[PDB]
């Protein structure tokens, strides 16, 4: 996989993307 | 929190799955 994990920007781009422009964004910590 | 969660715990798929929000 591409397994760098994920925060901010990429995190919230990732899901959102798959399954997070659903709820997805603002993602606090 | 789950954040930091996918921040750290290698975020791939399976985190979307169970992530999905």
């Amino acid at each position: 996989f591409v397994n760098q994990h994920l925060c901010g920007s990429h995190l919230v781009e990732a899901l959102y993307l798959v399954c997070g422009e659903r709820g997805f964004y603002t993602p606090k910590t | 929190g789950i954040v930091e969660q996918c921040c750290t715990s290698i975020c791939s798929l399976y985190q979307l799955e169970n992530y999905c929000n």
